[PDB]
């Protein structure tokens, strides 16, 4: 949205870059930050931890009713069965979409997000527009922003992560996928489907 | 505190900006901002709750429109100054230096294996906030409770849109670090944690969606009984 008071994006980026490099230089001199530490953190969340991990959990739940029960009972302990867990997913609670219920997750107060299964959140999740509106008009938001129509008779449950509990949506398994392999099913599972702002992909 | 950051239910913030795809990090400074969290956490700048409180104290106009990881930078500086680990005048001086000389080197430094060990351990091991306490849970599934109307100036996790509202306890999770003490430097003081269900009609009034609910996590002091069975 237009703000006549706001600098250009280029000028903003320039100022931030100088600010951050200055702070970086000071933390480096204190001995508490190093270039290898920076590079390691970046490598982990660019290449190692991402929504492909959540997808593996989803397709296991889809194809293993006992695992699904465990997943819905204690999310953190179930994901650990797949070697998945850690930072900002110490306490995961998974919630199941059904024909009667649709779940959608938000952090209205900041940006809380289940890093070990989804990686770092996309910027729209962290931004005020989504966060303000989804607890107030989830049905309209899903339709207007995500092209996702949840019938007014179908209950929408919005999960606001105000604590260290991290909520993750187990999307419904798409029709037409009977007997698909776990790798084939995984192609249908998106980060958006595990936030609840979209369903899993239709077979098409 | 009642900051603008507490945006749940706020109107007028505009359409969602959602590009078809985006990188994890949009710029190199973002990687640095990101990695500074474990670095300043390890160095005792702040814990997780204090980290959030630093952001909540931003200029709200700046908060509403700045790149996300700029929020993180603001809270590092906040706590750096609070703890006396960051000299603000030196930071301003260095900012101008790198303004005029953006390609100047960073200070010479030794790499430290223990920082990499810390990173890997935090990432794959986590930083669990769950704690054991000597008291049993005061509430249980099905209890009808009312959220506090307290409006502390310091850090809390009391979104304005749930204050004074009535809902139903959905789950007791055990006890966790309590934000209202931890975020204000008053220690973990763990409290039992509950998910509470609030109907849209309770939250937004009698025009609200009759088939929607918001689930919100409440520490024990946030809620008191209305009724039990
Ligand atoms: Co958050």
């Amino acid at each position: 949205t237009e703000n006549i008071l706001r600098k250009s994006d280029e000028e903003i980026q320039k100022e931030i870059t100088a600010r951050v490099k200055a702070l970086e230089s000071m933390l480096i001199e204190q001995g508490i930050l190093t270039t290898s530490m920076i590079d390691r953190m970046a490598e982990i969340y660019e290449n190692e931890v991402g929504p492909h991990l959540g997808a593996k959990v989803v397709v296991k739940a889809w194809t293993d009713p006992e695992f699904k029960k465990r997943l819905l009972a204690d999310g953190t302990e179930a994901c650990k069965e797949l070697g998945i867990g850690g930072l900002q997913g110490e306490d995961m609670m998974w919630v199941e979409n059904t024909d009667e219920v649709h779940h959608v997750v938000v952090c209205t107060l900041c940006s809380c997000y289940p890093w070990p299964v989804l990686g770092l959140p996309p910027n729209w999740f962290k931004e005020p527009q989504y966060r303000s509106r989804v607890v107030r008009e989830p049905r309209q938001l899903l339709k207007e922003e995500f092209g996702f129509e949840v019938p007014p008779s179908k209950e929408i449950k919005v999960w606001d992560s105000s604590s260290e509990m991290r909520f993750v949506v187990l999307p419904q398994r798409p029709a037409g996928t009977d007997g698909w392999s776990e790798e084939e099913l995984a192609t249908l599972v998106t980060r958006e489907s595990m936030i609840g702002v979209e369903p899993a992909k239709a077979v098409a | 505190m009642n900051g603008v950051y507490d945006v749940g239910g706020t109107d007028g913030l505009g359409p969602i900006n959602r590009p078809a795809d985006e990188p994890v990090f949009r710029a190199e400074w973002e990687k640095v901002a990101f990695a500074m969290f474990p670095a300043t956490f390890r160095a005792g700048f702040m814990g997780l709750d204090e980290f959030r409180f630093g952001i909540e104290q931003m200029n709200p106009a700046e908060y509403l429109e700045s790149p996300y990881y700029w929020h993180w930078i603001r809270t590092y500086i906040h706590h750096g100054v609070r703890t006396g680990k960051i000299d603000l005048e030196e930071l301003e001086r260095r900012t101008q230096y790198y303004r005029e000389n953006p390609d100047a080197p960073l200070p010479e430094h030794e790499q430290k294996p223990e920082l990499i060990e810390f990173v890997n351990q935090a990432v794959y091991g986590g930083l669990p906030a769950s704690r054991e306490v000597d008291r049993p849970p005061k509430f249980k599934e099905g209890d009808v409770v009312r959220f506090s109307t307290a409006s502390p100036k310091g850090h809390a996790r009391r979104a304005r849109y749930v204050r004074g509202k009535t809902g139903t306890v959905v789950k007791h999770h055990g006890a966790y670090i309590y934000p209202d003490t931890a975020g204000n430097g008053l220690g973990e003081c763990p409290e039992h944690l509950y998910t509470v269900r609030f109907t849209a009609q309770e939250l937004w009034g009698p025009e609200g969606d009759p088939n929607s609910s918001v689930y919100y996590d409440c520490w024990e002091p946030y809620i008191e009984l209305v009724d039990t069975k």
